């Protein structure tokens, strides 16, 4: 469900699809997907951070516990008194 | 209304300038051509940008560099259109790792031009707030020209706030053998006139990028970008609206106890590389602890072998101030962070309501970052290391002939050495506890 | 009608007063745009205690906003209630505060004082009998301390026999939002000891303590922290505005809670303070209002009443409650703990009861406390001053702007000579 | 009007009172949401013994809940009648007592004791005429032993004219759910000797004996086990809660039960106890109720009462009854069972009758016994203690947390000095 | 709120940990990467962060790679924080000197930094779970150094040890008698309580009561993962008798030195024996107490029990275990120490074992029994005799000495274990005065 998190697709690790020539990960001799996710056939991107071993969500995800809360604050803590309301109307039936 | 003048001296200063203006372009709506695609209601662009007839918004800066090809990188690359073509003060002849050339013969054909430019840049300023001098303690330009420029600006606008952002010499690697000969002179000359100077050590930036960013071979584009985030976090109160808005006069009344001790150190909170920020929580307590951890400091100095004298926290983003206050209480009662005995209140609090904006690259897009700026006694070890290196290099009079045959008088190295002896004596004097 | 002018100086007191105009706008019934939108004529009865009339009924407050930096001015202008404040009394400067008492008091901060006194004098005669002077600031930090106390000094030199109250935020033992809390605050108190009649020392940590233990918040922002201050600063002046029994104006409060001329530092208090959850299961009565009024958790200072012998107590209850209980449990408080109330003042408590509850409740009670518990506040701030005065630290900015050693010595001596008359009465 | 303040410590005591407040809410007709949906009009007349009036109709019990582990509070909030206490009285802790009397008495328990006395002070001051307090705890184990006895010591030294009712689950001869049970028990009863006025010893082995031999249950749950405890804890407090002839409140009991200031340990009993299969063949009358009260099958302490002599018998009958037979059946008991009744208290029973029985029944009876059979429980705890004290087993925890060698022997000295009088007045 | 931090050191402890987190993901509900496909239940052993990518409170630290690289390239590469998976560069080579003295300093600062970060994000820290063996060099030396540092820093907090015992008969290395004594000499003074399990007893229970002759170590460690999940159950959930970690370390540790319990597990049936037996409570209690399901191969008949902690999970009524404890106390062969009449601590939890895809069957009742016997001293003497035989003429001692070992510490650990033997005899002797 890591694609359901954030609408644009997760940042996929660099597959065989991109692998540009004149670049440092330009291995020759059976090039398939899995070595680019295994972190230690992966020599680093050499100017960019180390390649991921996974697919991570995109550019517009906020990081960490961002507690929004539900209390109205002290305007709701002083500007209202919740006098006892009841819904008896008893369905004893 | 609240603006600062940013002068970028030498190769290090102008590369940090390229990185920082790269940051402010996408920090505001100013696309890297000059205009703004906003269909506007702003008044936050005016701090580091002008306003021309339609939309061009030239920035308040000056790139001065006695050698070309780097100002030509600026005027050949992507960002030429945004800058004033006459703001680019290129010289004609490199200072060649020589304070004598940076200060004594080839400054005099460019000093009048750069002073004139700084003057009529300050003319477009209702309230000018400070000077941002970006340089190193290394090469000839970034030592001698920033020394002489510092003297002339302190003569002309001496009452104003004066900030230096300088790359401190490395303790182990360095890039010049005349790093001590140039650092000794530029700090001896700028001690009396600099209001405060924040230091950066390349070794510590290498280690923090190797460890936290987890990057094995990145270049100076990634060295200077953390400094760009540092300066954008420092000069954010004058840009946005927050909770504890801090002024540059507060910074200078604040970060120094004494007139000459004016070297605090920067530190930037979460510097996680966005391939890792999913796995931890980046809360206020742990970012405040990560500021004081002896691995994220922007320079190599051991905090445990020293005492923090006064430090300032710039929380930026969605930060509730009482979590900051609780983290402050926990940090205060932690016993490994020792302070001077004469300063119970040593912490500063600032909250701004604008989250960090990240360029596509290394840093994680985080809505929270605190910049920690500590004036501390831990830099005395680095000063002693540099002074011992200067002693062992000067004791045989090596590399002195290039200095003295240029116009510099030979004996200034001596009184520079006793000036740093006085600085070491003062850093020792601030360390003893109260007996009287 | 009795009138009062409300000056706000700094960042702290500026935000406190700027949201206090909001909190009393709800009790009166004017919207952001100045048009009166209320429900009773009895609120219109005494609009001219804080609000000046303007044509079309577009009522404007009298509040001289002042700061040395035009950032908090823009914050107030872009806040919730922005189109309410007079354009003429936005007196500011194109300068920096520098959180420096010498800068706010003896430098270019004094170069705006003539304009500030001129604009204060502008509403000083558009009124009948100006009883008092509200001023909101922080003792620690700049602007509100330095220029705030010079403003207090000048306006008392200009009007000598009116009561003035300073709602001032004092530093917290636990933390510090400023490295020069002692240097600003002792110099700020040096004039306030011989000048003002009603201070209100309102620290920052007890507001979070209320929001954490009593109100049970999880993200207490500065509006939430400033709002209890605003509620107390509204509830103290309710017998001056609205009908009730045992009405008391600010000079009545000054006479009743100033025993001796220098011991006038008051501990504020507001006590229908309930959490959102326990607000359900709570049983509003004047007895438990007195109980949580005298409980040492709803008071807004880091001054322990169990470590401080009380001198004078005031309670401005608001609501339609009978008088016999608000007298009886007030007697039973002293009968319960008489050993924490003075014996040389028997009958050391004041009761006032306004008719109108605050809007959003059924009754309230503003607590005012002059006790000996401020001696620990003064002792701790004096030790914080002394620890950095031993090494002459942080002093070169002050000496460059025009300070000297003898002024700081006089300020520290006056702090010690203020701590003595608040302990020598508790020693009988 | 008369009030009783209910406080409880430990997981065991918290469940004791959870079932008790469910039982009392069902008896007073109070719904889980706190209002009255009842049938009888006089059923609301003395709600204000355990309950507090609040503005609108949901009554709140005057109970404060304390436990060092912050999970039992979660359990009692997630329980059936959980939304009935004040959220302010959930005085929990961020620790774990760890079955340690040292860590419940000389540590974070003694660091939270100030807060728990603060809320106890609040609820005690919000009363008019207090008889006293009710603490439910397990005598074996942590939290409720150490914190319980410390709390009793402070409350007894604070309010010396109010009675204390502690319902204690004493450790059983059969098994041991905590391995330091006699360590906790001897130290706790050391404080219980000179403190409380009414201790009630309940045993889990006796609870199994009742629910298997009399109730005929197959899977006895804790809900049932201290449902049976909640029954007697409601049956003691009924004469001051409902009208009736021959009332006897808690102090009227306590005067008659204890002859000496220390021999105040009671073994309780409830005996209209019918199995669900044999309830349909019942013929409910005073003779078989008073026969079921006086056997070793409804006695909730794990000591057969026919190993000692009764000092004082109680009988709190409930239900519409006439009572010549309630008098002469005590005559018949004293005449036949003569070898187990003392001769120096002639006619050593006490009788009380309440008008309204517990709901779902027509006539009930609560039995409170003071005998010389608690001898065996206290003695067995004494050898169970001296088995481990002779070789310092499980003592390094207490000594590290701060307890002393001499005070253990002091506690065992008081243990034997309670054992000896219940020898000599059982044998004259 | 009631958090607890796990550090996994050595290859044995790491693979115990992979079994353990394999179990815990299925127990709570987070899928193997770490997110929950949707309260205070996971906030005990797991943290919470952005969206739902829950991260365990574990530090997988080891001196060699390829033990943690399996995790870093496995499906569980997403569960763990990339920096808390800590690898060294050189192998400890069964050397206590290379695990505690020489190659410990390039890793101990980093592992304590991650420990203090995890402890910073713990509002209530009860204790630690430290997973290793008494065998190899990593789990002998780095464990010792970690316990020294954690006892110095965090002296008021609980440190629970999960140690694999070096088997008296089979073994897999030649210097385990050296390493076990060298690690217990230093962990005796620092570790609060050390749950210790032998390999060949799990071997025996798998070959006999599990009806399979070929499960590998991925199933050998799974029973220990079940033991850990059973033992830290009232901390994660709610029950009748909640038993806390402080309660274990106060009710299972008689004297300051005797803190080595033996675990055992109730039913280990294997999905082709479930429907033919009732599995009542009395019989599983007698199965835990019978002298063949003990997870350390020592005979409990040749000794005396001191204290036992029973932890029942699932649908268990409390008076079934009441009757079971009664029957165990009446049975004569279980001989207790005469100075400790209360021999038992009962704990009851309403949550049954999770069924991982594997061999353990779904049983609605399961008790973990911890015993403190005096027959463990026989196993201590079994190691001591091997150490004496090897140390008779200095076998394999130069490899230790050349890496920084001091010779006299061998003899110091020797009479420390001799002293532990005499403490066991002194606590085992009966009443004669
Ligand atoms: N951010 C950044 N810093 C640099 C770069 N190149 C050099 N530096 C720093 O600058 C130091 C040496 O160059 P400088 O001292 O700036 O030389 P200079 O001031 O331009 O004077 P000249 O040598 O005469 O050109 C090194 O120690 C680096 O720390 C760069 O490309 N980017
Ligand atoms: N459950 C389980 N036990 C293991 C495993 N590997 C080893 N053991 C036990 O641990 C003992 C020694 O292995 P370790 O302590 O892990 O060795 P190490 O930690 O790698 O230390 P070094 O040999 O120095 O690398 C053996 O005798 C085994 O009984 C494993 O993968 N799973
Ligand atoms: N109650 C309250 N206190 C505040 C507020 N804003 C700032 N403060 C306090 O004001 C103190 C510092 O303000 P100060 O330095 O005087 O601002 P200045 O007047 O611009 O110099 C800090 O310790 C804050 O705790 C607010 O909005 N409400
Ligand atoms: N009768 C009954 N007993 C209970 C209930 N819950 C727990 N217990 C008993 O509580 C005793 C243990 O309490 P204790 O260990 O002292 O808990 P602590 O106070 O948290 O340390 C056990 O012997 C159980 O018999 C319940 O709901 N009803």
């Amino acid at each position: 469900r890591t694609v359901s998190q954030i609408c644009p697709p997760p940042r996929r690790p660099l597959t065989v699809a991109d692998i540009r020539p004149g670049m440092e990960n330009d291995r020759l001799g059976v090039v398939r997907d899995s070595m680019f996710q295994n972190p230690l056939i992966v020599k680093a991107e050499l100017g960019k951070p180390r390649e991921r071993s996974s697919s991570l969500p995109g550019i517009d995800f906020n990081y960490g516990l961002y507690i929004r809360g539900l209390d109205g604050g002290v305007p709701e803590a002083i500007g209202h008194w919740n006098v006892f309301k009841q819904q008896p109307t008893c369905p004893h039936e | 209304q609240r603006e600062c003048i940013s002068v970028h001296v030498g190769q290090a200063g102008v590369q940090i300038g390229n990185a920082c203006w790269e940051l402010y372009c996408l920090e505001h709506g100013i696309q890297p051509d000059g205009q703004m695609p906003s269909d506007k209601g702003d008044d936050s662009f005016n701090t580091f940008f002008s306003e021309t007839g339609a939309g061009k918004h030239v920035p308040r800066a000056v790139f001065v560099d006695l050698e070309p090809t780097v100002i030509d990188e600026v005027r050949t690359g992507t960002y030429r259109q945004l800058f004033h073509p006459e703001q680019l003060i290129t010289g004609k002849e490199d200072a060649a790792n020589n304070y004598a050339r940076g200060h004594y013969t080839i400054g005099k054909e460019l000093i009048d031009l750069v002073l004139d430019r700084i003057r009529k840049l300050a003319d477009q300023c209702t309230g000018l707030q400070g000077f941002l001098i970006f340089h190193s303690f290394g090469g000839g330009t970034g030592s001698g020209f920033t020394s002489l420029l510092m003297e002339r600006l302190s003569v002309d606008y001496g009452k104003k706030s004066k900030l230096e952002f300088s790359i401190y010499p490395a303790p182990q690697v360095s890039t010049a053998v005349v790093e001590p000969y140039n650092s000794i002179l530029t700090t001896h000359t700028t001690l009396e006139h600099s209001d405060c100077a924040f230091m950066v050590d390349n070794e510590a930036i290498y280690d923090i990028c190797r460890r936290n960013l987890d990057i094995e071979r990145p270049t100076y584009t990634n060295l200077n970008r953390l400094i760009s985030q540092i300066v954008s976090s420092i000069t954010a109160s004058l840009r946005f609206d927050g909770a504890l808005n801090v002024d540059l006069t507060e910074f200078q009344t604040n970060l120094v106890p004494y007139p000459r001790i004016h070297f605090p150190l920067a530190t930037y909170a979460p510097v996680i590389s966005a391939e890792k920020a999913y796995h931890e929580q980046l809360s206020v307590a742990e970012i405040t602890n990560a500021c004081f951890e002896p691995a994220n400091q922007m320079v190599k100095c051991d905090p445990r072998h020293g005492k923090y004298m006064a430090c300032c926290l710039l929380y930026r983003g969605d930060v509730v101030p009482k979590d900051v206050n609780a983290a402050i209480a926990a940090i205060k009662t932690k016993r490994s962070i020792q302070f001077v005995d004469w300063c119970p209140t040593g912490f500063k609090v600032g909250i701004n309501y604008q989250p960090p904006t990240v360029v596509p690259g290394d840093l994680a897009k985080v809505q929270r970052a605190v910049c920690m700026l500590s004036n501390t006694t831990a830099i005395a070890e680095a000063w002693a290391r540099l002074d011992h290196k200067f002693d062992l290099m000067y004791a045989k009079r090596a590399f002195v002939h290039w200095y003295v045959g240029e116009g510099m008088e030979e004996g200034e190295f001596s009184e520079a050495r006793e000036d740093m002896a006085a600085l070491e004596k003062d850093y020792e004097e601030v360390g003893m506890d109260s007996v009287e | 009608m009795r009138e009062i002018v409300h000056l706000q100086a700094g960042q702290c007191g500026n935000q406190i007063g700027a949201k206090f105009w909001e909190v009393i706008s709800d009790e009166h019934g004017i919207d952001p745009t100045g048009t009166y939108h209320g429900d009773s004529d009895l609120q219109l009865e005494r609009i001219n205690v804080y609000y000046n009339e303007a044509t079309g009924g577009k009522y404007v407050p009298r509040a001289v906003l002042v700061d040395l930096e035009p950032g908090t001015m823009d914050s107030v202008r872009s806040g919730p209630f922005g189109q309410i404040f007079r354009p003429d009394n936005f007196v500011f400067g194109q300068s920096g505060a520098g959180n420096n008492w010498a800068k706010g008091h003896y430098t270019e901060g004094a170069e705006l004082v003539d304009s500030v006194l001129d604009v204060v004098r502008k509403e000083a005669e558009s009124c009948d009998c100006l009883q008092g002077f509200q001023l909101t600031h922080s003792l620690g930090g700049g602007t509100g301390s330095g220029m705030g106390t010079l403003l207090i000094s000048k306006i008392r030199e200009e009007y000598p026999d009116r009561i003035m109250n300073t709602f001032s935020v004092v530093p917290s033992p636990k933390v510090s939002d400023t490295v020069v809390e002692p240097y600003n605050a002792t110099l700020s108190v040096h004039q306030l000891v011989e000048n003002t009649d009603e201070t209100y020392c309102i620290d920052n940590e007890a507001l979070y303590d209320i929001c954490f233990r009593t109100l049970k918040l999880t993200t207490p922002t500065y509006g939430d922290l400033n709002h209890l201050v605003s509620a107390t600063m509204s509830g103290v002046t309710t017998c001056l505005r609205f009908p009730g029994q045992l009405n008391a104006d600010l000079r009545k409060l000054a006479v009743n809670m100033v025993p001796f001329p220098r011991l006038h530092f008051f501990m504020p208090g507001f006590a229908p303070l309930t959490s959102r959850g326990s607000q359900q299961y709570r049983a509003l009565t004047v007895p438990e209002l007195t109980q949580q009024m005298f409980d040492a958790k709803n008071m807004m200072a880091a001054c322990d009443p169990r470590h401080g012998r009380y001198l004078t107590v005031a309670a401005v209850f608001r609501g339609r409650m009978s008088m016999k209980e608000v007298d009886e449990q007030m007697l039973n408080v002293q009968n319960k703990n008489s050993s924490y109330f003075v014996e040389w003042i028997p009958n050391n408590v004041k009761t006032a009861v306004c008719d109108i509850p605050p809007r959003g409740l059924k009754m309230s009670a503003t607590f005012i406390g002059n006790s000996t518990a401020i001696q620990e506040l003064f002792k701790r701030i004096s030790e914080q001053f002394t620890a950095m005065f031993r090494r002459k630290a942080f002093l070169h900015w002050y000496t460059g702007e025009g300070m000297d050693e003898m002024e700081f010595t006089e300020a520290e001596s006056n702090m010690n000579d203020l701590g003595n008359p608040v302990v020598t009465r508790g020693a009988c």
